[PDB]
């Protein structure tokens, strides 16, 4: 029944979608490529700056910051998106930051094969956390999961990454049984669809990669100098 | 190093 302060703390860094929204805008016929890119862009920005205001992250040097972000950041927009299209729209629909909505049909008739295919499994992704009746205290959790799901061999700090890991899981643990009466496990359930949206992230590499190639992508778009950074 | 990391990090 009490929330875990963890998530209460997370709660209260969450930016409710007004600001960000806000601040991304100002920033049928044929889908707009490269104003779709500057906004993933802009969201990448934003979700930096979630990250620079937690916790424990907030502690730790720019370089293991560096080492986190470069090691989710493609899984955290895939996974800021999924549950946007959860908490908000249509399943015949996906909802952008936005607010725009772009009907699959325009998705089926517009997009190429692996684009089409990486929304079509988004929305599966969707309708498996909606099944799952995920809430906003899981989503900011989850998200903390993914920043500091990062192996500690690769990070300077050991021990206050791994505090965080173990404490994150721990309170998705305490928040699921307590809340959901329901029958399942919901903790591993959602920690292997997390293992789903990795994957689909990855997938989201290689379509900009893809892009990458054939110089169809503006000239510094920054999700292409993350993709780069080796 | 990730210049853009940095500077995201550092500021603006
Ligand atoms: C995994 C879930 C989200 C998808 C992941 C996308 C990865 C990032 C892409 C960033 C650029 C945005 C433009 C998309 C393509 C486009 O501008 O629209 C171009 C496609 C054209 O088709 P094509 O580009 O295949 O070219 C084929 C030419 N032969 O027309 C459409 O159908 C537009 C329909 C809009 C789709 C919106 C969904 C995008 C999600 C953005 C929200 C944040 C997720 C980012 C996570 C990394």
């Amino acid at each position: 029944p009490n929330v875990p302060e963890l998530i209460l703390q997370l709660l209260q860094l969450e930016p409710d979608e007004d600001q960000v929204r806000a601040r991304i805008l100002g920033s049928d016929q044929p889908a707009a490529f490269g104003l779709l890119c500057r906004m993933a862009d802009q969201t990448f920005i934003s979700i930096v700056d979630w990250a620079r205001r937690c916790m424990v992250f907030k502690e730790l040097e720019v370089a293991d910051q560096m080492t986190l972000l470069q090691n989710c950041w493609s899984e955290l927009l895939v996974f800021d998106h999924i549950y946007r299209q959860v908490q908000h729209g249509k399943e015949g629909s996906i909802l952008l930051v936005t607010g725009q909505e772009v009907e699959l049909t325009t998705v089926a008739t517009q997009a190429g094969s692996l684009l089409h295919s990486l929304v079509l499994r988004a929305q599966e992704l969707v309708l498996q956390l909606l099944a799952l009746q995920l809430d906003r205290q899981e989503f900011v959790c989850l998200k903390f999961i993914i920043l500091f799901s990062l192996d500690l061999k690769f990070l300077n700090n050991h021990i206050l990454v791994k505090d965080a890991q173990e404490k994150a899981n721990a309170a998705l643990l305490d928040y699921t049984l307590c809340h959901y009466p329901h029958s399942g496990d919901k903790f591993q359930q959602l920690l292997l669809c997390l293992v789903e949206v990795r994957a689909l992230s990855m997938q989201a590499k290689e379509y900009l990669y893809h892009k990458h190639l054939g110089n169809e992508m503006p000239r510094n778009n920054l999700l292409i100098e993350m993709l780069q950074a080796k | 190093e990730n210049a853009l990391l940095r500077y995201l990090l550092d500021k603006d």
